[PDB]
């Protein structure tokens, strides 16, 4: 090909380089769902600046500052659950699907991942989850209230996908078993030498140091184990929508996140335990005691600890003048981050070097993807043809094949 | 990440002389991507054990290029530590006990957390021709979750009568043969003198 130039309402010029274009074509053409359903792919999300509090790499104070210093006085903090991200689209019937999306295989809904591929291999499990979501939207009067035969939802899906839970076998536990055994043996040996007692080492410093390493490694192992439990049926899934993205005629990027939370709770979370309302608070980033509350709240979410919170501006799309701001900033839990920065990241000599991280590229990637997904929604809803929608969705894919710090 | 050697011929503390690390003097050596500690968990006349402890720095540098088993396995970094702490002992040179260094001593060794794609069978094939009685222990990836199955980590115990320098040279050469992904992350024949040419797996070792 060459370079693809895409125009969006939020960024008039977004460039898709050939090599990102190719790298996407590979994964869009081989393993992806019916391109008719792909009206949206979620963006990657930036983290906060690093903290300086003791033992802390990410802390809510810097996420709050990001918005305060850019003139956003109100944020909505939403709980990050232990799960993948999944787009859920639900039609009333296969006739809606066929007529509105052009879907030709009789499917009445889809649940797909950020790569544009079915969350489930078992297609029956997909459809069972879709209609369960549909029954609820009936038992609330969604279709009527929104004057729509379809809905696109942005959601947390728990637990980890089956593909995701293999990493626990291929990777996480490998590090976990090797690290536990040797660090426990390291402590035992040093201890013995402690009692039977290049450059000079001190045995007791060594023992203390390896005692700390061993402890961090225990925590790491307890952190990943939680993400194991298999989907034997639909009663193992948990689903929490956080945006109503699109209904017939409208994109809901004008609606604030309280609206999204509340409106999802009334229409999608009533009388089923499979679809939950997400825990959230509102924080005034200008008030020390509102800020303090959000901190406490976050300390409690991650007490177990859960992954942390996603901090969003009050409105869906915000600008600081003409500069579009991040639609989201994650603040990840201290324990959870051992799964990302490694078992021993909280150790002093480590966390110190980790505090110097460059987030510029990642934020720039989150904004461009954010713009492209909004354009893809805005085009579908205004009934533009497939290629015009699809160039935006494919654009998201291509940018994701861009090299960036995997920990961010 | 741990090598231990054990000697029990009374005065066992003579193991110290052959290695040149005075048992009362724990030491730290600095490698690339970390450092190595040598100390003697036990030094009595009836029993003497040396311990070689890797201290690899995870930050010295996909998500799993930051979250890997490198700092916890007996990789090629183990060999590099051996040649660095027991430098001369691999040249047969001993002073205060020149004959102890001269003959086969009854010896035991333990290499923890050897990552071997080839499993038990490749560990025997490398070590039994050299006159070792070899014991191998394996690990499950996570005992909470037996359904994940075996890791490809093995802890190898060697028992044999051999010269100290052969033992160190055996381990030095044979460890990076099992480390399949060392390419991801020092000259041979000067280390295989006496045994390598005659080893059944020498093509495979080279």
């Amino acid at each position: 090909l060459g370079k693809k130039i895409i125009t969006t309402r939020l960024m008039s010029s977004i460039t898709i380089h050939e090599e990102n274009s190719i790298a996407a074509l590979e994964v869009m053409s081989r393993f992806a769902a019916d391109p008719h359903w792909l009206i949206y792919l979620p963006p990657t999300m930036s983290p906060c600046e690093t903290s300086k509090k003791e033992g802390m790499l990410e802390h809510p104070i810097e996420a709050f500052e990001y918005f305060r210093t850019r003139g956003v006085g109100k944020v909505v903090c939403e709980q990050k659950h232990m799960g993948s991200r999944a787009v859920v689209i639900v039609c009333k019937d296969s006739q809606v699907a066929e007529k509105r999306f052009g879907v030709l295989d009789g499917t009445a809904g889809i649940c797909y991942t950020r790569t544009g591929r079915h969350f489930f291999d078992d297609m029956q499990l997909e459809a069972e989850l879709i209609d369960r979501v549909r029954k609820v939207l009936d038992k609330s009067g969604f279709w009527g209230d929104f004057n729509t035969d379809w809905v696109c939802l942005d959601c947390e899906l728990m637990p980890w996908s089956a593909k995701a839970q293999k990493l626990l076998e291929e990777q996480y536990s490998a590090v976990g078993i090797s690290g536990r055994v040797v660090l426990d043996e390291a402590v035992k040996l040093l201890k013995q030498a402690s009692l039977n007692k290049g450059k000079n080492a001190d045995i007791n410093e060594l023992l203390q140091r390896f005692t700390e390493r061993s402890e961090m490694m225990q925590k790491y192992v307890e952190a990943y184990r939680k993400y194991c439990w298999p989907v034997n049926s639909i009663d193992d899934l948990k689903l929490a929508p956080f945006h109503i993205l699109a209904t017939e005629g409208k994109v809901h990027s004008d609606k604030n996140h309280i609206w999204h939370m509340d409106t999802i709770a009334k229409y999608c979370t009533q009388d089923d335990s499979l679809i939950m309302a997400t825990n959230h608070i509102l924080v005034d980033v200008t008030d020390a005691e509102s800020v303090d509350k959000g901190i406490k709240w976050w300390e409690d979410l991650t007490a177990s600890g859960g992954e942390g919170m996603v901090v969003k501006p009050y409105d869906f799309i915000v600008k600081n003048g003409r500069e579009l701001l991040q639609p989201a900033v994650k603040c990840r839990g201290r324990e959870y981050l051992r799964i990302i920065y490694g078992p021993e990241y909280t150790m002093d000599e480590n966390i110190e070097r980790l505090r110097n991280r460059a987030v510029g590229k990642k934020r720039s990637l989150a904004l461009r993807e954010f713009s492209l997904g909004m354009e893809a929604l805005e085009r579908f809803v205004r009934n533009e043809p497939l290629y015009r929608v699809h160039e935006c969705v494919f654009g998201v894919l291509a940018l994701e094949s861009e090299p960036v710090d995997p920990r961010l | 990440m741990i090598l231990t050697i054990t000697y029990t011929q009374p005065p066992a503390t003579d193991l110290g002389y052959l290695l040149h690390k005075n048992p009362s003097r724990p030491q730290t050596f600095e490698l690339n991507h970390g450092k190595a500690h040598i100390f003697y968990p036990e030094a009595t006349s009836e029993r003497c054990t040396v311990a070689l402890l890797l201290d690899i720095d995870p930050i010295d540098l996909g998500l799993f290029d930051y979250v890997n088993d490198r700092p916890y396995v007996s990789s090629s970094f183990m060999s590099v530590a051996i040649s660095r702490v027991f430098g001369t002992a691999m040249s047969g040179k001993c002073k205060e006990k020149p004959e102890l260094a001269a003959i086969k001593l009854p010896l035991k060794a333990k290499i923890m957390m050897l990552p071997c794609k080839g499993g038990e069978e490749i560990i025997y094939r490398l070590f039994e021709p050299l006159g070792y009685k070899v014991d191998v222990e394996g690990y499950m990836l996570d005992e909470k979750f037996p359904e994940w199955g075996k890791s490809r980590y093995y802890t190898v115990s060697l028992e044999g009568e051999v010269r100290v320098r052969d033992l160190l040279n055996h381990i030095y050469v044979l460890i990076p043969v099992l480390d399949s992904e060392k390419h991801y992350w020092d000259k041979l024949f000067q280390h295989g003198e006496g045994w390598l040419v005659d080893h059944p797996e020498k093509e495979l070792i080279t």
